[PDB]
């Protein structure tokens, strides 16, 4: 299992590295975010806030839906799966709960199954739900999700997201 | 594990017709039978019989009609040519325990769509000049309706014994039949030269009221509870629509397709998925060329095609007549056909309740009438069924001038009994 | 270590300490009435006609507007520019009635704008002013295999003006609003004739499929989608008729049809509520209600119908029936007024509900009044209706809980036992009376 | 729920039995506690009594106690079982004539569980109807004793009280899912005793002596918080947990002033007789919500210990006391009862001629007016005092 | 291992044939049998044929455990189920076992055994159903017959 | 393993259990540091760390203490005060376990002053035939809650702020009585009657900041968690299950109070061997809120065991408990219930 954090740590490195990154350093409740930083927020995440928003959500009330554009990557292998749904069309929104729960670490998100085609709901995760917390309605985010917090049933092969593109829209 | 059959069927080197046949086999009873009937004039000279046991079963004998139990082997092609019962005898690699089958092919010993047919004396059916015949069956009477020339005519008999026609006193009618519809409660409906007519009794009829010039009547029906939908056919502008007169109300629906016909065709009411629909055969479409496809509809606001064959439904330049038996469910269409230069009647039927459709052999469905063996003088065919298993075949011989003399009475041989 | 009542205590209890129980029999009246607009937020619709024996008719049709993606931009600038085909596919998952009876659907093509509701609605005669047909194809719900697709082709104009305003016009695709005024119109998809379907349709696409890139000196078909989602604004237009009969009196059955159709309205009165409860003149009594039982058992359905019982039913007040499904809510996020019964099961065939004394205890609550002498009344009848609902679960195997409650969009119908030839509308209230002096 | 000290229905008033503060040896004479001085066990009533123990020594005095008590109706019959730890206390010198003590005794305690099964009114199916309560008040004193007069002593006790008192009364029905009702209520009480005493210790001719000791103990006002809760429970507590009123402060629960005069005569290591009188000025004491009347508490104590010259001493004792409440009874007026008891006891002494074990069995009635509860309960108390030589050089 | 588990399930098996009220039955000509009950009782005269599909409303158990694998009974339109066609077109041999004997209108009971049900193949969770079928497993069924479709369809 | 040396002792010892729970820890003790008087000067610092599956569920403490303890003769020649400072650092990597309430990332730091205060006169502590033992001890933190200015009332408030520095304030106390029934010298068989008294109270500076680390598991024999962490005292009463009283379905005790009376009957003594039959009397309980205090309303047990002494081993019992009186939040008494007792 050890071998998996450290293929996915070089992973990472060898990633930021390749484009033009600046990694910085991020406290819990940020609220001023560089539109050109990409920022470490101690959860393995990394951020870089392209738009900040509108009102903040509501916890346990605001459902909101998002729209995702990128692909995973491993440590010698990338694009072993690409999702868009930002600019091609033919998709369902992902419509999840805005929550927060421990059942086994943090759980920031409920998603609500989509049964009406084809969708993304085996890509939404814990990283994706993560920056409602700071950030608010109509927010477009670029993620960089770590194996640990990524989609459950891509858990075991131990891949890492890279979201190029995120975004956030309330109600259902 | 013991000795069963799971599955049996017969094939032939020359015959690949033999597989597609299926087998019902029942333990009990210990009997193979074929429930649908093998089709006629097949041959089964040389055939090999393949079977699915379980592998408790070792040995196998087979015994061909009355003959000799002989210890078969599944590289054994028999011949069954004449063979119409087999015997089957299984053992196991013991050799005590048996267990006796016994298979019976089913075959037609004649042609499956074979009709008789018989003369109705002391018929004595009016001499009519006219252009448009039809013919319309309510409860236990006939009622046929003649345009001639300028005026109707209509004629009453009874459904079981078509022997005596009456004169009927019509009332309030007026200019040329052009078509007639009815429903199942006895009203009808009659579209002349002038607006739609309307009777209870086929004697005293009323002028709808209506504004719209209507250029054809497709059908009737009486779906909205207490009401009573009339379909038709309009022309607006420069194209022609369908339309709607329920309870006088008129109403505009969608643009009918070039290939559906005006005139000259054969309808039907009938009843599914606790719904009326309407069923429209034949005809002549609106540039004049005949039109051969089945149009069926539920409301009257648009109709539809059904995927026929190819060419099944005759091609007809005039009226044809559309029959039904109900007691085994069976359409009949007879048209006029131009086959080399000679017109001749044509038969459709269909076994589905219209879902599917197959051209028949007139000489077979239809009667063996000497008069008609050399053609069809008359402009057109009627015929109304009976109830059961009986249908009436209008026309022997052109009697004095024109019109319809005699009467044939046909039955399915098949539902003979 | 010993458990045993002791009786002796109680020769010196003060007066106001002891407590005891009591029933009282509790009747309700029992109605049937339209639904009415269903509130509608997923991306669910009916498409056909229906015909019932026992529960009446039913014509579903819709009127549908794609989601419109930001910065289109489609990939691989088709061979010389153009398009091929245009093709539309209409997806469904189940039908209600005949799998193989033929009916005709036509595509038009609509220039209005949709209005923003939620609600399914009936007679939409100011949308269909003028129109313009596009399609039209017959088809079947079975076609064998597993192909649960209508597809029908469509006029290339369409696709080829998708196409240019991608490329050599501005890229419009940024608002709804402009790409439904300038992109593509709205879609009115109906039944022109035919009846004995309905199909439950999930979503609707339109591929336009181009040639693709030289590819060296090849070329590949490469296509687009555009399906419609729950974003934008839907009409959809149901329309039950010849119902008349399910809603005239009958005193041993009560009807509920589910798309919009009829349902089931139970009415306690107030004198019922006033001579059970409070009451009395000494005003030092008090009721706390522990237990109230409430199972329906639905009749044997005949043989031959085409609609067949719902599958859960849901009891809430009358009033609050807007705001439940406007809000999204769910019965485990209001435990003292909605209820839900359990799995119509064709063992006993029954709807059974638990207790609901909390429902009883919420509206004495909040409706008792006094006269100018005392005398506390209740001021307000106590009304309920039964629903059909569809309900989405979730959680682990042991843990079942209602994730999503939706109000059920499939045709079903089924005749509950509520009236008074059986004293089937009987509910045996259990109560504890108290005595309470403190005010 | 357990009630360990007392299930007798009478502790649903007030503040349940009022206990005493005497150690086992003071118990077994019949409750001596002011006439007694003797530096050999720890007599918490009396504080004055303090400055009589030796000058090297640590008394560690712990007990135990268990029996069974019967209880009487009008026609019916019931027995229960109680056992608990009773107190323990120590006492050690401090200078040549001061000592010091401390150590845990109750105050009062108070328990019930009754109830009946019966038919729902004006139905067919069985309820249940259950009336429960518990409550301790304790006691945690530090005192000090001195003898600065010759043949005189003086003593102070100051004591910190905090009890809980729960009442509660519920109906359990018996259908398929039920909200069964619970009413409820919780009382808190704080407060800040103090008593003071005095002793008169006359050494007679030859061996002969004479003691005659008072006791005051003041009115204490006590901080008390009240909650009154309504709660329904399916299997556990669920909804609607409605608190129904909430009450705090002081100034609504008193104790009355307490007065209590004891003389002893003692022959040196040959006999022992004291007897003892209390009063308890109950009458007019304030009590929220009260269901009863008080009424002035007498008790009236007499005891002896002979040992002849094994070398066990044998302790007998009579105490008798009035109730110091009015409970209503039924259909009447608010009356009240008396009890009277028995007490014989054995102190055998141990090997390093210091410790004691004692053991003591107890036998008292409780007479009521008429028409109520009788209750006749047998006692047997386990005690051990260990006396060992500290402060030494 | 499984060894034990072929060997409890065989053992509870026979244990359901001295549990009087359930009787043995089989098919003319074969040693296979199935325990089975009456629960209800029909009317009619009409078994149905080893090549007939018959629609039904049926529940199915393991022996051990008692887990529900399979069931339609929360549904009003009884599901189709064919006994034997072909090597695509069938079910297992108990349960024609079973339905050979039946008659419209009745519910009956019947347990199957291992080598009657599935044998070694064993049926993996898969999609659609979320419960499998361990290997060597008896199965325990309850099913109403409702009518038979005839053989000319 | 006693490295004696330099005139001192550097006794250290380290346990890893075959599956987690790695630990190592040292010692270093002066009993004549000064030069002057036996005044013990101690030193001791140890580290332990405690671990779909976890991937990184780990809990961490590095731990150092002094202490200076002494001799005094003020009331007499045996009492022993004793001043400690001690430090703990805890760290937690995703620590799922409802151990701690909400603590499961984040990482805290503990320090505590330690008095004590004590007299001990008994004889040979195998098998004591008489004498007395009496504790008494207090062990405080800072009350940063005064100087912070942090809001613990809202929820909105940090997890990392929340529990970052402990605050509470201790008290423990404990008596032990023991008594010859017969002469030792006369006779070598003597049964012992004993008494034990022990309590403590966790108070807390602020009512909404509680700590975390330090709370009581109460119920069963007692010796240890063998799924959480060591941060929670394990008191047993014999009679009941483990962590029936307090320490199931994650509730875990503030105050607790306990109290036992025994006799022992010697069986054998030869050399360094020897074994007893004990009958006790106990009753115990343990409270989420120090208002409910109480020392007579408490759950009762007895019943019966038997003891073996044994070199190199230490301590070996059995003993045999009925409890009488059902636990809070539980609906079925304590029962017949056997206990294994190893060790001290």
């Amino acid at each position: 299992l050890k071998e998996m954090k450290k293929d996915e740590r070089k992973a990472i490195e060898s990633f930021i590295n390749r484009m033009g990154f600046t990694i910085k350093e991020g406290h819990e409740g940020q609220s001023e975010f560089d539109p050109d930083i990409m920022y470490h927020f101690d959860n393995d995440l990394y951020m870089q806030v392209l738009d900040k928003g509108k009102e903040p959500p509501v916890l346990n009330k605001t459902k909101i839906n998002v729209r995702m554009e990128g692909f995973m990557f491993n440590r010698e292998r990338d694009s072993i799966y690409v999702f868009n749904s930002l600019t091609s069309g033919g998709f369902q929104e992902s419509v999840f709960r805005y929550i927060y729960k421990y059942n086994d670490g943090d759980i920031h998100f409920e998603l609500i199954k989509c049964t009406t085609g084809s969708n993304l709901d085996m890509f939404v995760c814990e990283g994706v739900a993560f920056p409602m917390t700071m950030l608010g309605n109509k927010a477009r985010v670029r993620l960089i999700v770590p194996f640990r917090i990524g989609p459950e049933s891509l858990y075991s092969r131990g891949l890492t997201g890279y979201y190029k593109e995120v975004e956030y829209v309330f109600r259902d | 594990v013991d000795l069963q059959i799971h599955r049996f069927y017969l094939s032939s080197k020359k015959n690949p017709d033999l597989e597609k046949v299926f087998f019902s086999i029942d333990h009990a009873k210990g009997t193979i039978i074929n429930k649908k009937y093998m089709p006629y004039g097949t041959v089964l000279d040389s055939v090999m019989m393949k079977l699915v046991t379980d592998f408790s079963a070792k040995k196998l004998r087979v015994a061909i009609n009355d003959g000799e139990y002989k210890d078969w082997h599944n590289k054994d092609s028999l011949w069954l040519r004449d063979c119409h019962t087999l015997h089957l005898m299984v053992f196991d690699e013991s050799g005590e325990k048996t267990k006796k089958y016994t298979v019976t092919l089913n075959r037609y010993d004649y042609q499956p769509t074979t009709f008789v047919w018989h003369m109705l004396d002391g018929v004595a059916l009016p001499d009519i000049n006219a252009s448009f015949v039809d013919v319309v069956t309510h409860a236990d009477k006939v009622y046929l309706v003649a345009a001639t020339g300028n005026k109707t005519l209509l004629y009453s008999s009874d459904r079981k014994n078509p022997v005596h026609w009456t004169l009927l006193s019509s009332s309030g009618l007026s200019g040329a039949c052009r078509q007639i519809a009815a429903t199942e409660d006895g009203r009808a409906w009659i579209l002349t030269d002038s607006g739609i007519y309307q009777s209870d009794d086929f004697t005293n009829w009323s002028l709808l009221p209506s504004e719209v010039p209507v250029t054809t009547l497709l059908g009737a029906m009486a779906w909205p509870q207490g009401s009573h939908t009339l379909a038709l056919l309009a022309e607006k502008e420069g194209s022609l629509f369908f339309a709607t007169n329920i309870d006088g109300i008129h109403s505009w629906q969608e643009q009918a397709p070039e290939t559906f016909p005006v005139r000259n065709f054969s309808t039907q009411l009938y009843k599914a998925n606790n719904h009326p629909m309407l069923r429209l055969v034949g005809g002549v479409t609106h540039t004049g060329a005949p039109a051969t496809s089945v149009w069926i509809t539920s409301n009257g606001n648009d109709w539809f095609g059904l995927d026929l064959a190819a060419g099944a439904i005759p091609a007809s330049m005039e009226k044809g007549a559309l029959v039904q038996t109900p007691s085994d469910g069976n359409l009949y269409y007879y048209a006029t056909e131009q086959a080399e230069g000679i017109k001749r009647v044509a038969v459709a039927y269909s076994t589905d309740k219209g879902i599917t459709w197959k051209r028949g052999a007139a000489d077979i469905m239809l009667p063996a009438d000497p008069f008609y063996t050399v053609g069809y003088p008359l402009p057109f065919v009627c015929a109304f069924d009976d109830g059961a298993y009986n249908i009436y075949q209008l026309g022997g011989v052109s009697s004095s001038g024109t019109f319809f003399s005699s009467i044939w009475k046909g039955i399915l041989k098949l539902n003979e009994n | 270590c010993d458990d045993d009542l002791s009786p002796i205590g109680g020769s010196i209890q003060p007066p106001s300490d002891p407590v005891s129980a009591r029933v009282d029999t509790l009747e309700f009246s029992v109605k049937t009435i339209p639904m009415g607009d269903i509130y509608n937020r997923t991306n669910y619709t009916l498409l056909g006609d229906l015909t019932d024996p026992e529960y009446g008719d039913l014509k579903a049709d819709y009127i549908m507007q794609f989601k419109s993606p930001r910065n289109f931009k489609f990939k691989y600038p088709p061979k010389d520019g153009k398009i091929d085909s245009v093709k539309l596919s209409i997806n469904y998952d189940s039908w209600a009635g005949d799998s193989t009876s033929i009916m005709k659907v036509s595509i038009y093509k609509i220039n209005k704008a949709i209005p923003p509701s939620y609600y399914s609605t009936q007679e939409l005669a100011s949308l269909l002013d003028e129109t313009q047909i596009i399609a039209s194809q017959t088809f079947k719900a079975g076609n064998d295999s597993a192909f649960h697709r209508v597809r029908i082709p469509l006029p290339n104009e369409i696709g080829q003006k998708i196409y240019d305003l991608s490329v050599n016009n501005p890229s419009v695709f940024d608002t709804q609003e402009s790409f439904y005024n300038n992109v593509l119109g709205g879609l009115y998809v109906t039944t022109t004739t035919g009846t004995g379907v309905v199909l439950s349709v999930y979503n609707t696409q339109m591929a336009i499929f181009y040639s693709y890139k030289v590819a060296a000196d090849s070329t590949a078909t490469a296509s687009e989608t555009f399906v419609n989602t729950s974003e934008s604004y839907q009409v959809n237009h149901i329309k039950n008729s010849q119902i008349s009969h399910l809603l005239q009196e009958n005193d041993s059955l009560s009807c509920v049809k589910s798309p919009a159709g009829v349902m089931t309205q139970l009415t306690i009165s107030k004198e019922q509520f006033t001579d059970a409860f409070t009451s009395n003149l000494s005003s030092s009594l008090a009721w706390q209600i522990g237990e109230a039982q409430f199972n329906i058992s639905a009749s044997k359905p005949s043989e031959g119908l085409m609609l067949s019982p719902p599958s859960y039913l849901l009891l809430l007040p009358q009033d609050s029936v807007r705001n439940f499904f406007e809000q999204e809510q769910t019965e485990l996020m209001q435990p003292r007024t909605a209820f839900l019964s359990t799995i119509y099961n064709i063992k006993k065939r029954e709807y059974r509900f638990s207790n609901i004394s909390r429902l009883l205890m919420e509206h004495i609550k909040n409706n008792t009044e006094k006269t100018p002498e005392g005398k506390p009344y209740i001021t307000k009848d106590l009304v309920l209706v039964l629903l059909p609902v569809k309900r989405q679960v979730a959680g682990a195997s042991n843990s079942l809980y209602t994730s999503q409650l939706n109000n059920f969009m499939f045709p079903s119908g089924v005749k509950l036992q509520l009236g008074k030839k059986n004293k089937t509308a009987r509910i045996g209230v259990y109560s504890m009376t108290y005595t309470d002096n403190h005010h | 729920q357990n009630n360990n000290f007392t299930e007798s229905p009478y502790t649903r008033f007030g503040l349940g039995r009022l206990g005493e503060r005497t150690t086992i040896s003071g118990h077994s004479m019949g409750g001596l506690g002011v006439g007694l001085r003797q530096g050999t066990y720890v007599n918490a009533v009396n504080p004055a009594s303090y400055s009589a123990v030796d000058s090297m020594t640590f008394i560690f005095d712990f007990g135990a106690s268990t029996g069974i008590t019967w209880y009487a109706e009008n026609g019916k019959k019931d027995n229960r079982k109680m056992g608990n730890i009773e107190y323990f206390a120590m006492l050690f010198p401090i200078s040549k004539s001061i000592a010091m003590s401390a150590g845990v005794l109750p105050y009062s305690a108070s328990g019930y569980q009754f109830g009946s099964v019966d038919q729902v009114e004006g139905g067919s199916v069985q309820y249940t109807r259950k009336y429960l309560g518990t409550g301790n008040l304790n006691d945690l004193y530090v005192g000090i004793g001195a003898t600065p007069f010759k043949n005189f002593s003086i003593g102070a006790n100051a004591s910190f009280l905090f009890g809980r008192f729960t009442h509660s009364r519920q109906v359990i029905f018996s259908t398929e899912a039920p909200y069964n009702p619970v009413h409820l209520s919780t009382l808190y009480l704080k407060a800040a005793k103090f008593d003071f005493g005095m002793q008169y210790h006359l050494p007679l001719k030859s061996d002969r002596s004479l003691v005659i000791g008072a006791v005051y103990s003041p009115r204490v006002k006590m901080h008390s918080e009240l909650t009154q809760i309504k709660n329904q429970v399916q299997n556990g507590v669920v909804v609607e947990s409605e608190t129904q009123e909430y009450i705090k402060g002081m100034d609504y629960y008193t104790l009355p002033h307490t007065l209590g005069i004891g003389f002893s005569y003692e022959k040196k290591d040959k006999l022992l007789l004291g007897a003892d009188v209390q009063y308890s000025k109950w009458k007019g004491e304030k009590f929220y919500k009260s269901d009863c009347k008080f009424q002035d508490r007498i008790r009236v104590s007499l005891g002896g210990e002979i040992m002849p010259d094994p070398k066990v001493r044998y302790r007998f004792g009579l105490h008798g006391e009035n109730s110091y409440l009015k409970v209503p009874t039924k259909g009447g007026v608010y009356q009240g009862y008396h009890i009277v008891g028995a007490v014989f006891g054995i102190g055998i002494p141990l090997n390093d001629r210091r410790s004691f074990v004692n053991v003591s069995l107890e036998y008292d009635r409780l007479i009521p007016k008429e028409g109520m509860i009788k209750e006749n309960a047998l006692k047997l108390t386990f005690g051990l005092t260990f006396n060992e030589s500290w402060f030494k050089k | 291992e499984e060894k034990q588990r072929r060997h409890d399930n065989e053992v509870a098996f026979n244990a359901y044939a001295d549990s009087t009220n359930f009787k043995k039955v089989s098919v003319d000509g074969s040693t296979a049998y199935v325990y089975m009950r009456w629960i209800t009782n029909g009317t009619g005269t009409e078994h149905p044929i080893a090549t007939s599909r018959v629609e039904v409303h049926y529940q199915t158990y393991r022996l051990v455990g008692n887990i529900m694998v399979d069931g339609n009974y929360n549904s009003e339109k009884p599901a189709r189920i064919t006994l034997y066609r072909n090597e695509k077109d069938k079910s297992i041999t108990g349960f024609r076992i079973a339905l050979q004997n039946m008659v419209i209108g009745d519910e009956c009971e019947f347990i199957v055994p291992w080598y009657l049900a599935y044998g070694s193949k064993g049926v993996p969770a898969s999609s659609a159903n979320l419960v499998p079928i361990p290997s060597y497993s008896a199965l325990r069924f309850i099913v109403k017959l409702s009518g038979i479709i005839p053989e000319e369809d | 393993i006693i490295p004696q040396g330099d005139g001192q002792t550097l006794s250290l010892s380290a346990q890893t259990n075959g599956k987690y729970y790695q630990q190592y820890s040292v010692t270093f003790m002066d009993p004549w540091f000064g030069g002057k008087r036996p005044d013990m000067f101690s030193f001791s610092a140890f580290y332990s760390k405690t671990t779909a599956s976890d991937p990184d569920r780990s809990l961490q403490m590095l731990g150092t203490s002094i202490g200076y303890g002494k001799r005094l003769t003020w009331p007499d020649n045996w009492f022993q005060i004793y001043t400690s400072l001690n430090y703990t650092y805890y760290r937690l990597r995703n620590w799922s376990y409802n151990t701690f309430q909400n603590f499961h990332h984040g990482s805290a730091n503990d320090l505590n002053l330690e008095l004590r205060l004590s007299r001990t006169s008994i004889d040979n502590p195998i098998y004591t035939r008489s004498g007395s033992d009496f504790m008494v001890s207090v062990a405080a933190t800072l009350p940063y809650s005064l100087w912070d200015n942090h809001d613990y009332a809202s929820q909105n408030l940090s997890v990392s702020d929340r529990y970052r520095y402990i605050e509470y304030h201790k008290w423990k106390f404990r008596g032990r009585v023991f008594t010859p029934l017969l002469n030792p010298a006369t006779h070598k068989y003597t049964p012992v009657l004993m008494s034990r008294v022990e309590g403590a109270v966790l108070g807390s500076y602020n009512s909404n900041k509680k700590s975390p680390f330090g709370t009581f598991y109460m119920g069963g024999d007692g010796m240890s968690s063998y799924y959480g962490g060591y941060m929670n005292e394990t008191i047993g009463l014999r009679g009941y299950k483990n962590g029936s009283i307090a320490g199931n379905n994650y509730d875990y005790a503030y105050a607790y109070m306990r109290l036992t009376m025994e006799l022992r009957f010697p069986i054998l003594f030869e050399n360094s061997f020897n074994a007893w039959l004990l009958a006790f009397a106990e009753a115990g309980n343990a409270w989420r809120s120090i208002d409910n205090y109480n020392p007579f309303n408490l759950k009762r047990s007895a019943g019966v065991g038997l003891r073996v002494t044994l070199p190199m081993v230490g301590m070996l019992g059995i003993d045999w408990g009925y409890g009488f009186d059902r636990p809070d939040n539980s609906l079925q008494r304590g029962g017949s219930n056997v206990h294994f007792v190893l060790g001290q």
